């Protein structure tokens, strides 16, 4: 297989 | 036909129609486009008024044929944050500069090369065909150059340079002396006096050797005054130290007075270059122009500098002879030649600039009044009217769409007035607008605005500009469309629209140059070259155009909307048309955008440039249009960035990669719907990775890709504020802050005294006379002073722009 995701890793706070 | 092949071409319509077409560059002839460009179009000018971003915009728009919105709006991070959109367009402008420069460049190598070939078929170019045509940084030094090749080598097409020659210290090292300010190379002597040698050369023209010396001596001056060293120095010079002097001729000593707008200069005395304001040199020349006025460019000394290096020092008294031959050689040179070629040259800089700077007024103007967004379709009520004295008022309620629905007309007075209102209260209930707008002319508008106010507070309503409905009216157009009203109808009709959005209604009215430059967008607009001017204001269409986006599906349902997609990006007048064309011969309204290139035939370069931006209402269709609909259509992104995208709304729903179920159309049709879910997403981790897979740095485009996913086409312009009570007075006074010289004498007419004295100004303001002058508030009447009824002209000392109100003079003292 090959695979990628955006990572949902993020520490910005989904914009207020 | 010219137009056939350019709506059929695969470049930008506004490509094919500049006069120098666009060639790709080589990367090293970018490259020295961009450090020329760079040094010409931001280096102080002479009146007050990063290389690699210039290199990618030019290797964008010649090679890559990406328009100026398509190189801001997508490949901002290539330019910015140090280039903008303006800053595009006067790149794009100053390469057609660079390329004319370099064709006259290797059209003048050519000629160098042919005369040399002559001459070794026989002084000769040895380092100045390398020199000087190579190193050519401005047209005005290729003109430097030539004319000098001209003095010399201009004879032949296929001996008074003896005296010349041995006249000490040839052209060039005089002008390297000038260059170094000091005296770099020596004189050389010779053992004779100048008598002598004239001797030698006094013949047939010139007998009496005196007359073989002045012959001589003006070769000499013209070696020197053609002399490309020289001509960089002493335009320097003029460039530093230029002093402007102005005397009003016997026709402008006259008319001239505190009220013609060269009252401020009509006595000048060393008035530096670099204090000349924006347009101060526009207006100096205009009046220069009118015979009204005489001025001159100096310095003034810089001869005395000048001639103490073509000189000597030993008093031989053999020398003193030669060295006054060179001084006044060099005196001849540049009283002559150099000081009024240089100053010529001065004069035509000094006024392109003020030109620039009225361009660019006039181009700040449009983009404020484009800039204005719609209010918060809607219905809109427009009033519009005239002097009202025997002459009716007409309001359209224009639909939302823009389609004008229905009008209304609005013609002892007091009942006639109570009868308008009521039938006007009943349209309003009747057809409920969201907002009425009242024309603004006069006085007369605030009384109608507050009437209209009185009347629907038993919903707003707001003062609009009448100067683009005047336009309407006038114009054919507004005959066309409305073949039964009256112009005053079309007014309403124009303001409504405005209101809604003017965007659509400048574009629509301003359909020509003539009908744009109808507009005042500064005092001294017909004066600048009108197609730097036209350039300027379709510049900022083009760019709010492209930054609004124009919506397809309404262009063509409401045709008056067509307008719009002439200012798109790689799309113009005929290509335009064209794409509006093919639509309307389909009977096929866009369900999706990608479509353009699939039912149209426009190329992959003009699909690129177009596509992002069109707006596609993708939540109004209905009916068999549900058949075919692709979602990422209905906004601001582009089908090159339509994968990450669909890459981005699957990361931000966590959907497993390895779940075949991760359907990345139905992950964005769930982002469109809860579009808060893309806040949880880091994009800066996301960009890096995808720069790490070797797609680039995307890091801004995926901010707009998910601000514009956050909402479909998301306006920037600033909202429809009401007009500041300055606004107001400049609107229906119809003259500006300037024009109000506190000072000024205007012809005003006087009422009745309501305990002062009521005068009536033509510009429709009240004047009121202060008591303080007329010195009697219990006192007798002021009949004495003058008497009711008639007109006086007088001075205004004070202003109430909250009132239209206006102090004036009776003192002559005060006139005086």
């Amino acid at each position: 297989k090959e695979v990628y995701r955006i990572p949902k890793k993020s520490q910005t706070e989904k914009e207020n | 036909d010219q137009d056939n092949e350019i709506r059929a071409t695969d470049l930008p319509e506004r490509f094919q129609l500049r006069s120098i077409p666009v060639k790709g560059a080589e990367d090293d002839e970018l490259e020295e486009e961009a450090d020329w460009i760079y040094r010409n179009a931001f280096a102080t000018p002479t009146i007050s008024l990063t290389i690699q971003k210039i290199k990618e915009a030019l290797g964008f728009m010649r090679n890559q044929h990406f328009e100026v919105p398509f190189i801001a709006f997508y490949r901002k991070e290539y330019v910015e944050p140090e280039l903008h959109i303006n800053d595009l367009w006067r790149v794009w402008q100053w390469d057609e500069k660079w390329t004319q420069l370099r064709i006259r460049k290797e059209n003048l190598t050519r000629l160098f090369e042919k005369m040399q070939a002559y001459q070794y078929e026989q002084r000769a170019l040895d380092t100045t065909d390398m020199e000087r045509l190579k190193d050519v940084q401005s047209m005005d030094e290729l003109k430097d150059v030539y004319n000098h090749f001209l003095l010399y080598y201009g004879r032949d097409i296929p001996g008074l340079d003896g005296l010349a020659k041995k006249f000490g210290l040839t052209p060039e090292q005089f002008g390297e002396n000038l260059r170094d300010s000091y005296q770099r190379h020596e004189t050389e002597q010779f053992p004779a006096e100048p008598l002598e040698l004239a001797k030698d050369y006094v013949c047939s023209q010139f007998p009496t050797p005196e007359a073989v010396l002045e012959g001589a001596r003006y070769m000499v001056a013209l070696q020197i005054a053609r002399e490309p060293l020289v001509r960089q120095v002493l335009r320097q010079t003029f460039q530093e130290r230029a002093k402007l002097n102005i005397t009003p001729t016997k026709k402008g000593r006259k008319d001239v007075d505190e009220a013609h707008y060269a009252y401020s200069f009509k006595y000048l005395k060393n008035k530096p270059v670099k204090e000349l304001r924006d347009d101060q040199f526009l207006k100096i020349c205009l009046a220069e122009d009118e015979g009204l006025l005489t001025t001159d460019i100096s310095i003034d000394t810089y001869f005395e500098e000048i001639k103490q290096f073509y000189y000597r020092d030993e008093f031989s008294h053999q020398v003193q002879e030669w060295n006054r031959q060179r001084t006044m050689a060099i005196e001849r040179a540049l009283q002559q030649f150099l000081y009024v070629q240089m100053a010529k040259e001065l004069k035509n800089k000094l006024l392109a600039e003020a030109k620039e700077y009225v361009i660019k007024a006039c181009s700040r103007k449009l983009y404020n009044w484009l800039r204005v967004a719609p209010y918060r379709g809607i219905r809109v009520l427009g009033i519009a009217f005239s002097s009202a004295r025997d002459h009716p008022v007409f309001c359209a309620l224009v639909n939302g769409e823009g389609e004008v629905t229905d009008f209304l007309r609005l013609p002892e007075e007091r009942e006639k007035k109570a009868q308008d209102i009521e039938t006007l209260k009943k349209f309003l209930l009747n057809k409920k607008p969201h907002v009425v707008t009242v024309a603004g002319e006069n006085r007369d508008a605030q009384m109608l605005i507050e009437d209209v106010k009185r009347i629907v507070h038993e919903i707003g309503v707001e003062l609009v500009d009448n100067e683009l409905a005047i336009l309407y009216m006038n114009s054919k157009k507004s005959e066309a469309e409305f073949r039964d009203y009256p112009p005053v109808l079309r007014q309403a009709v124009s303001l409504a629209r405005r209101i809604q959005d003017p965007l659509i209604e400048f574009a629509q009215v301003c359909s020509s140059d003539e009908d744009i430059l109808c507009l005042k967008f500064h005092p001294l607009q017909e004066h600048v070259v009108k197609e730097e001017l036209l350039n300027a204001l379709y510049c900022e269409f083009i760019n709010r155009v492209n930054e609004v986006g124009v919506d397809v599906n309404r262009a063509i349902a409401h045709p008056y909307s067509q307008a719009l997609i002439q200012y798109v990006c790689g799309l113009g007048p005929r290509k335009g048309t064209h794409l509006l064309k093919i639509l309307k011969q389909n009977n096929t309204r866009l369900e999706s955008r990608t479509q353009l290139v699939t039912m149209c035939h426009m190329g992959p370069k003009v699909f690129m440039n177009c596509a992002g931006f069109l707006k596609i209402d993708t939540a109004s269709l209905g009916d068999s249009t549900d058949s075919y609909i692709e979602v990422l259509d209905g906004s601001r992104v582009h089908p090159e960035t339509y994968e990450w995208a669909r890459k981005m709304a699957v990361d931000a729903l966590e959907y497993d990669e390895s779940a075949e179920d991760a359907n990345p159309a139905g992950a964005l049709e769930e982002i469109l719907e809860n579009p808060e879910r893309l806040k949880d997403l880091d994009l800066d981790a996301f960009a890096e990775e995808l720069e790490r897979q070797g797609y680039g740095d995307k890091h801004i485009t995926l901010y707009d890709i998910r601000a514009e996913l956050s909402c479909r086409y998301k306006d920037l312009r600033t909202a429809y504020r009401s007009p500041n009570t300055e606004e107001i007075f400049n609107m229906l006074t119809k003259e500006t802050p300037e024009t109000f010289y506190i000072g000024k004498l205007i012809i005003c007419n006087v009422t009745g005294i309501a305990i002062g004295v009521k005068t009536r100004l033509d510009n429709g303001v009240t004047g009121f006379i202060p008591t303080k002058f007329l010195s009697d508030k219990v006192v007798k009447r002021p009949e004495e002073r003058v008497k009711v009824g008639m007109t006086v002209h007088c001075r205004i000392m004070k202003i109430d722009i909250e009132k239209f109100s206006a102090d004036l003079t009776c003192r002559t003292s005060d006139l005086m």
